[PDB]
């Protein structure tokens, strides 16, 4: 048993017709004080996994190592490493799945919320979530934190159920999560404006976005506000 | 204090009351009577907290007898155990509330019937054919709802109730010094001097 | 649930969700949460709902003395005025969550209220447990100078946004829009996109199924002439 | 929140941002921490919104009725009033004022009220969570007798840093300029502040 | 939960309840509240339900290797000590049970052993466990002969579960009865005590309190 | 500990056509003791019929005050309360104790003398007020009663149709639940004649 | 302080017909007020004709069930490829369940199939391994919503035959698999009108000999 | 369990145990003998929490029994508690210790001496003339402080255990169910069938 | 505690404070937060005094091992070693430090651990109940490339307001300077920096 020291905020995802979409902002809070302004909280995992992670960040450090070390265990013996015998999203899922589930068993957990974000070898997009209870599930939509109250319900009003993918292009999608980072950005106390945007197609790959910022921004309308009532 | 039983028969109301006071360690007294006569045909046994118990029986008892003075006329049973309940609802609201558990037996002059009412501290009033607080129903009333009868006699009532005092002297494990055992009717209230 | 208020180009609207629980079982599928304080002046009500309810009418009725006794329609500012003041005399322990619009001689208003009697000025507002999904949808698409029609759309779309989202609100859209020197017009169940599906059995009973012990009338009737 | 009050030659200059959060949710974006009490007396609010709102409330009633009876309040006056209902019910109040205010006698005017009640004049005040972030800052960089446009920039910078720091702080650089020309009301958008 | 058991001139009979709750509300009627550990040996459920039936289950296996080592039947006395000393074990762990094991045997005769998850062990003639074990004591205790019928016994240990199950509310459902010779058990049915309520009250002119 | 469940109780109320049914059982128990089978939870004032569940001394102590209120409400208006007007008093009542409020779950049920419209309402324990087209429930197995009137009930359901369906669901509701049952009545009212049945159910 | 158990909400349900047994359960995850998906499985194929979900807190469940597909995986190479009955399925999983018993898997587990007669059957547990063969049992948030419904409506408690007053009961006759299905989602759609953790999609799994077939129903969404 | 008393006179030890075992609300049983014959001449009576008295009672049986069959003799009443302390010290600061306590009534034949010992939970033996555990001290020493001599009788140290257990039976609050007696001396032990 | 340390062009500046306190009582007024692990590899240290420096012995131990089995270990190096008894022993331990160090291949480098074990390599970092007061400060007047007297000045100021607003800081502040002309400790009291 711990409690969260660094942490980051949320994470959101959505799938698309051809693969899917993760974005996460790239602060690390100590508390209410925005402390590290240049955590990279996406992590990819070969060509076609992006790990996406909220929480605690000495956690994430850990699992990232984790990852790195998966990625070496995996090319050993194996002259099929970067064709048939690669991690796939699955693998990499199932795994930190597991770890995840075997350390809340030891009443030791990672603080964390992830989203394990690819694209499959036969094409098919992969979209998961685990926590630090060893929670798992699957959706069009995934987000964790305040995403999952805000930017999930903007997600869904793009891709509502299963039917919807195919009719999602790359485009509206990334539209759609780069607008709810704006809105979390508005609302959620522990968000900054930079964050980083990875787009895994099984088209044309993996597309890592970093330094990304939140634009087109509404404050004008705050002139007109005056006092708390009766004021004027 | 512990054991307060109640038996509604043909033509009468039987209480029951353990006699022990206990405090803590020493069982202080064995001969304690634990009920007061409100008017000539209603009788009233309680049990709860120590001081609570005899200062709100003695309390209904001087309300009811002021009643009677006032009006020149004895209060039905109903009427009484309604007052009574009023008073222990009035209660459970208040800074310190009555912990006392009343069992009322009455007999009603008017429509000649015996009448056993039973009211709890939060004033939850029931009418029943017999009644107990505590504990005390846990133990006998699987032998009442077995032998009872509304047209019993008060022997036979005095009989049932034997048997529901020798289950509770087997199978309780605190010692309550028997029981003074009243009987009310039409004639009015009397001691059963060996039980 | 889900409540909101946008302000327009020559009013304001509110909207909410129906849905009543009692910690996870729905109570009343079609409540009504859109509240009267004034013909002119409508609230709706986050939290524990007999607070808000009774707030509402407490200040309502106050607020329409208030009215007769200056020979003056009732301002918002007032009735928000008496809101905060009556809350925060009780400390957070009146547990009303409001969202206060309307029209007066002064213009149209906007508000928002919370249980410990602070207030707050917006041109969109959103509470309650989907506060956070209406709020979402808000900051998507509001604009200044919005029309009617557009800020009905965008009230209603934000309860959806709730309904759908957050598992406390739910069933119908209840709107109210209160357009300057025009009548309020409350147009309960605006939206109505949950509607139960037909049962595959009927489960009515053959007559003489439950079994009973007794039947008897029962006087309802006052004690009868000669 | 991060709240400052600063004097300068021509008078006072009161600056909040414009955040109020629940826990991490932002609640309100656009507020207005700075609070007309008089004509040219205002203050900034910290603590509690429903008891700073409602002391600030109170205190406004006071002054009116001061005002009716013996004239313009000085600042120091309404300085007392809110200390007076601060220090009086501390128990019960989680309330952090500034107070800042022009006379033509006594030009501007600083006073800060922290939790307990006490009252302590100042050249300039800062408050709120996120000032803590700031005392190396505006102790460095504060002067007397700045110029209007220097103050300005003093607090845009001050407050600029309180917002990037602090989580509790953000949005739009709401000001009040008080001198003997009358009141303005500035406002400053992120796109502004948080290059400088 | 109600469960009896008592020793009498024609072996033992067991009759216990079949109802479980979690709270207030009631999550089964038809709970099987007797544990067959084998054909000589039965045990009752009270207290924790999987303590009750993996415990019970478990020395079935011990009594089963117990009689092929031995090539004996085991004394009740020895397997309700396998019993009292495993939870004995397990004592301040958190372990809720309290059961009657019982059994007919050549060198015993019918023996019941109240065993419970404090470690307590007791042998004795007639024992009650549960939420409504005094209701069914008052039946038992005024009504218990040694010179019983197993006709009468039966009913007997019916008819206690009944007076439980009516005024207790978390004892209920239907009245299972067993009858434990020296030969083996034998099953003597399930009856609903909803019937079997009414069914007594107008045979027996019990319950008088009670319309019907 | 919890009073609304010390001595447990149900009761539920559905419309139909031309009528309304309210039905409760007839337990009063203290904890898992059974104490009373005849606690009748349901009372009336004119035609206007109020079913409380809840802590037996508040369902008692209200009974007796709104028995007192509607008689002076009749004695000053010169006619009989109706089920809106009385719904209105039951909410005042109930959030006039709003900080030591009467554990209690009280349910209205009638029919207007005047409209002939079909009224039912329900409350918690401070006052708010639940009005349903279809049916109310109250008690210790709210949730069960929820359950079987959301399956079982239809509108426009004729009296003795009704009578039916509000049985049926009393009754299964009543039998999950521990603090629920021994005994159970039915009200069937119309504008002008109410009948009152008792239920023959399992006794445990 | 870190609580290791959480509530994912969701409701199940199993029925053992005469010769069928079907185990439904809604499609909703949850956690608080919030949906985390809409179409999550909860009832699964475990091999050898044997259904199992296990509801509650859903990272237990998904150990449970993933626990005991492996139990069935080496019986069957233990034990020559024998088929697991569904009685020692039962008995196996109440040792799954039990192993934990002071830190148990917060689930209310179901298992339905065939016994070794060919006869529907169906398996209740408790969260520490306390288990019994049932004919209905709903399991869940919604779950003291749907079996009272149940007693009425598949076991006719309460229910006499007309002009008889009571006397006699209305007899128990057998339920057809279409019979069955139309209770279960009736029970589903009550209970996603009362139940807020209840809704977006039914999902039935029903076992019969010829093996085990899904249905699948939209459900409200609200 | 409840009240153990132990008196030793001129030629015996008597120990008397009371027969109730309760399980908080009912008493099981009235006939439970709370002791155990450690060797012929050494008799130990015991009281403390369910299952721990006799799980002790029966170890401590078992060991002495197996020293006897080793060395073929019986271990003096002082060894045998002496060992029976040890055990008991040696609980205390375990992981969870015994809550037992016990009086060991023992002949010691090769000084022809009656021998009583008193220990509690935590190891802590004395030797005494008359003793008690729990609260049975408290209503009997001053009984026994008055007419206790050590030249008694066995049939005078009966009637003086009498007077102690009707004072028991008077003034606590419990009803224990009567004492089981049983008497140590030259010729073993016996049990007293009738008291 | 207020510390901080700094990369600059010819490499790298550690700063701190003197102050140790026991609540209210300063146990010792002219403590030596500046610890060595290797000959240009030091650290600044905050939190449990105990914590710190028995990590730092152990750091020490580590790297003089590694030292004489692999040759001079990098900063990055002894940061790891750090991290690793600092992550896996995060609920017994209270444990804030700043790993400064000069390679002549990487230069100058800072890395910060804070409580939780993670690490961040950043151009400068600040640490210590006194940092909170010079986020803004330290923000604001930071530069890369700065020259050694540049640096020197940027945290004798920085340190300086830290102490004058922490009451947990205080006494000298001592400073350490790793380049490739070798390792160069400073001292300065508070009659100098309290004028600044
Ligand atoms: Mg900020
Ligand atoms: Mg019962
Ligand atoms: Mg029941
Ligand atoms: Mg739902």
């Amino acid at each position: 048993t711990q409690q969260p020291i660094v942490t980051g905020t949320s994470v959101i995802s959505m799938k698309y017709d051809n693969g899917v979409i993760i974005a996460a902002d790239n602060l690390g809070s100590y508390g209410s004080l925005l402390r590290f302004n240049g955590v990279e909280r996406l992590i990819p995992v070969g060509d076609n996994t992006v790990v996406g992670i909220s929480g605690d960040i000495s956690d994430m450090q850990h699992i990232e190592r984790l990852l790195k070390d998966l990625v070496t265990e995996n090319a050993y013996d194996n002259p099929l490493a970067d064709a048939e015998e690669a991690l796939e999203p699955s693998y990499i899922f199932e795994y930190l799945a597991t770890v995840m589930y075997q350390r809340r068993s030891k009443m030791n957990p990672l603080w964390n919320a992830i989203i394990v974000a690819g694209v499959q070898s036969n094409g098919d997009q992969f979209l998961r979530y685990v926590n630090l209870l060893g929670v798992t599930y699957s959706s069009p939509t995934l987000a964790t934190g305040f995403g999952a109250h805000m930017a999930n319900p903007l997600l869904r009003k793009v891709v509502d159920r299963e039917s919807d993918i195919p009719k999602t292009t790359v485009q509206v999608a990334e539209e759609a999560i780069v607008n709810a980072m704006r809105v979390l950005y508005y609302r959620d106390a522990r968000s900054s404006r930079n964050f980083s945007l990875a787009i895994i197609d099984k088209n044309t790959g993996l597309t890592f976005k970093k330094n990304l910022q939140v634009e087109n921004m509404k404050w004008d309308f705050a002139k007109d506000i005056k006092g708390y009532g009766t004021q004027k | 204090m512990d054991i307060i039983l109640g038996i509604r028969v043909q033509d009468s109301v039987i209480l029951a009351s353990s006699k022990a006071v206990t405090r803590g360690i020493s069982v202080l007294k064995d001969s304690d009577d634990k009920t007061r006569q409100l008017s000539p045909h209603t009788l009233m046994s309680f049990a709860g907290e120590a001081g609570d118990t005899v200062q709100f029986a003695e309390y209904i008892q001087a309300n009811i007898q002021l009643y009677s003075i006032r009006e020149d006329y004895e209060l039905s049973p109903q009427a009484v155990s309604s007052f009574v309940r009023q008073e222990l609802a009035k209660s459970i609201r208040s800074r310190r509330p009555y912990q006392v558990n009343v069992l009322i037996g009455g007999y009603d002059k008017k429509k000649n019937k015996p009448e056993l009412y039973q009211i709890d501290y939060l004033g939850t009033k029931v009418e029943l054919p017999y009644g107990a607080h505590g504990y005390s129903g846990f133990y006998t009333f699987s032998l009442l709802d077995h032998h009872y009868r509304p047209d019993m006699t008060t022997e036979e009532g005095l009989d049932l109730l034997k048997l529901c005092v020798q289950e509770l002297e087997k199978r309780m494990p605190m010692d309550f010094k028997g029981v003074i055992v009243k009987i009310v009717d039409k004639d009015g209230i009397r001691q059963v001097d060996d039980f | 649930t889900t409540i909101v208020g946008v302000k327009f180009n020559n009013g304001v609207v509110i909207a909410a969700d129906t849905r009543s629980t009692q910690g996870p079982i729905v109570a009343d599928k079609n409540c009504a949460k859109l509240h009267r304080i004034s013909p002119k002046i409508w609230c709706a009500g986050a939290g524990t709902a007999a607070d808000t309810e009774a707030v509402t009418q407490l200040i309502g009725s106050n607020i329409e003395l208030h009215s007769l006794y200056t020979s003056r329609e009732p301002r918002v500012v007032s009735a928000l005025q008496m809101l905060k003041q009556h809350l925060f005399k009780y400390q957070g322990h009146i547990g009303a969550y409001l969202i206060v619009a309307g029209v007066d001689p002064t213009g149209s208003h906007l508000f928002s209220i919370d249980a410990h009697g602070s207030t707050d000025v917006g041109y969109y507002l959103s509470l309650g447990s989907g506060s956070l999904a209406a709020m979402a949808v808000l900051e998507s698409h509001w604009k200044q100078d919005l029309t009617k029609e557009e800020a009905i759309k965008l009230a209603s779309d934000a309860i959806q946004a709730g309904i759908w989202n957050d598992l406390g609100s739910g069933s119908n859209v209840d709107v109210c829009v209160m357009e300057i020197g025009k009548d309020a017009e409350y147009l309960r169940n605006y939206l109505t996109p949950n509607v139960r599906e037909e049962k595959q059995k009927s489960y009515k009973f053959p007559r003489g199924t439950t079994a009973v012990l007794k039947e008897s009338i029962v006087n309802i009737c006052d004690i009868q002439e000669e | 929140t991060s709240i400052m009050a600063v004097t300068f030659k021509d008078g006072v200059i009161l600056g909040a941002d414009s955040r109020t959060t629940t826990g991490a949710y932002i609640a309100n974006r656009v507020t207005d921490k700075l609070t007309r009490v008089h004509d040219k007396i205002w203050c900034c609010r910290s603590g509690s919104a429903a008891d700073t709102q409602a002391i600030a409330d109170i205190v406004q009633y006071h002054l009116e009725l001061y005002t009716s009876q013996y004239g313009t309040p000085s600042t120091e006056t309404a300085a007392s009033v809110f200390k007076e209902l601060c220090y009086e019910n501390k128990d019960n109040l989680t309330a952090g004022i500034i107070v800042a205010g022009y006379d033509d006698k006594n030009k501007g005017e600083v006073y800060t009220i922290p939790l307990g009640g006490s009252v302590h004049k100042l050249p300039y005040a800062i408050a709120g969570s996120g000032s803590t972030f700031i005392y190396g800052y505006c102790d460095k960089n504060f002067r007397e007798n700045m110029s209007k446009e220097e103050t300005v920039d003093f607090i845009k910078h001050s407050l600029s840093q309180a917002i990037k720091w602090d989580g509790s702080s953000g949005g739009v650089i709401r000001m009040v300029v008080l001198t003997a020309a009358g009141v303005e009301r500035l406002i400053f958008y992120p796109d502004e502040y948080e290059q400088l | 939960t109600t469960t009896l058991a008592f020793r009498f001139q024609g072996g033992i009979i067991v009759a216990v309840d079949s109802r479980a709750t979690a709270g207030n509300w009631v999550a089964s009627q038809t709970v099987k509240k007797v544990i067959e550990i084998n054909p000589f040996l039965l045990g009752t459920m009270a207290g924790g339900a999987a303590d009750c039936q993996f415990w019970e289950t478990w020395l079935g296996s011990q009594c089963r290797l117990h009689e092929l080592r031995e090539k004996e039947r085991i004394s009740v006395a020895a397997a309700s000590k396998i019993l009292s000393n495993l939870v004995y074990q397990y004592k301040g762990a958190g372990l809720s049970m309290g059961t009657m094991i019982c059994g007919y045997t050549r060198k015993e005769g019918p023996t019941i052993y109240y065993v419970d998850s404090d470690g307590t062990r007791l042998k004795g003639d007639i024992f009650c466990v549960g939420s409504g074990q005094t209701f069914a004591y008052g039946v038992l205790d005024s009504n218990y002969k040694w010179d019983l019928s197993v006709e009468d016994a039966l009913y007997l240990g019916k008819r206690s579960i009944l007076a439980a199950a009516h005024r207790d509310a978390y004892s209920g459902g239907s009245v299972n009865l067993y009858h434990v010779t020296e030969d083996g058990w034998i099953y003597h049915g399930n009856h609903d005590v909803g019937e079997l309520f009414w069914k007594v009250k107008e045979e027996e002119g019990s319950f008088n309190n009670v319309i019907g | 500990s919890d009073p609304s469940s010390i001595n447990g109780g149900i009761v539920v109320a559905m419309t139909g056509k031309d009528c309304v049914a309210i039905a409760c059982d007839l337990r009063l128990g203290s904890q898992s003791l059974g104490v009373s089978n005849k606690f009748e939870k349901i009372f009336h004032y004119g035609h206007v019929f109020l079913g409380i569940t809840g802590l037996a001394t508040d369902v008692t102590t209200l009974n007796e005050m709104f028995r007192y209120k509607t008689n002076l409400y009749k004695l000053k208006e010169e006619r009989a309360i109706e089920p809106e007007t009385f719904t209105q008093l039951v909410s005042s009542s109930l959030y006039e104790r709003r900080f030591g409020p009467y554990f209690v779950g009280p349910v209205v049920a009638g029919i207007n003398s005047k409209s002939g419209k079909p009224f039912i309402a329900g409350f918690d324990l401070i006052g708010c007020i639940d009005e349903a087209k279809d049916f109310i429930v109250s008690g210790t197995a709210s949730d069960q009663l929820f359950g079987m009137c959301e399956s079982l009930y239809e509108p426009n359901l004729e009296p003795e149709d009704l009578f039916e369906t509000i049985s049926q669901a009393l009754l299964n509701a009543a039998d999950r639940d521990a603090l629920s049952g021994w005994g159970a009545v039915v009200y069937i009212i119309k504008k002008d004649e109410v009948v009152k049945r008792y239920l023959k159910m399992r006794q445990d | 302080q870190f609580n290791p158990y959480g509530d994912n909400g969701g409701t199940i349900l199993g029925i053992a017909g005469e010769d069928f047994a079907v185990l439904a359960g809604d499609t909703r995850n949850i956690t608080d007020y919030s949906i985390n998906s809409r179409y999550e499985p909860k009832v699964f194929d475990c091999g050898d004709n044997i259904v199992m979900s296990a509801n509650g807190f859903a990272a237990d469940g998904d150990a449970l069930v993933k626990r005991f597909k492996n139990s069935v995986k080496w019986y069957h190479f233990d034990h020559n490829d024998k088929k697991l009955s569904i009685n020692s399925a039962a008995r196996n999983i109440q040792h799954l369940l039990y192993g934990k018993r002071f830190f148990p898997y917060y689930v209310h587990t179901i298992i339905a199939g065939l016994d070794e007669d060919g006869k529907g059957a169906v398996y209740s547990f408790d969260p520490v391994g306390s288990y019994e063969r049932e004919q209905c049992r709903a399991g869940g948030a919604a779950a003291s919503l749907i079996m009272p419904f149940l007693d009425n409506q598949v076991n006719f408690k309460n229910q006499y035959e007309p002009g008889t007053n009571g006397k006699v009961k209305k007899p128990l006759k057998y339920l057809s698999v279409e019979e069955v299905i139309k209770l279960v989602r009736d029970s589903f759609t009550s209970a996603t009108e009362r139940h807020i953790q209840v809704g977006d999609g039914l999902e039935i799994l029903i076992v019969t000999k010829d093996g085990v077939r899904k249905e699948f129903y939209e459900l409200k969404r609200d």
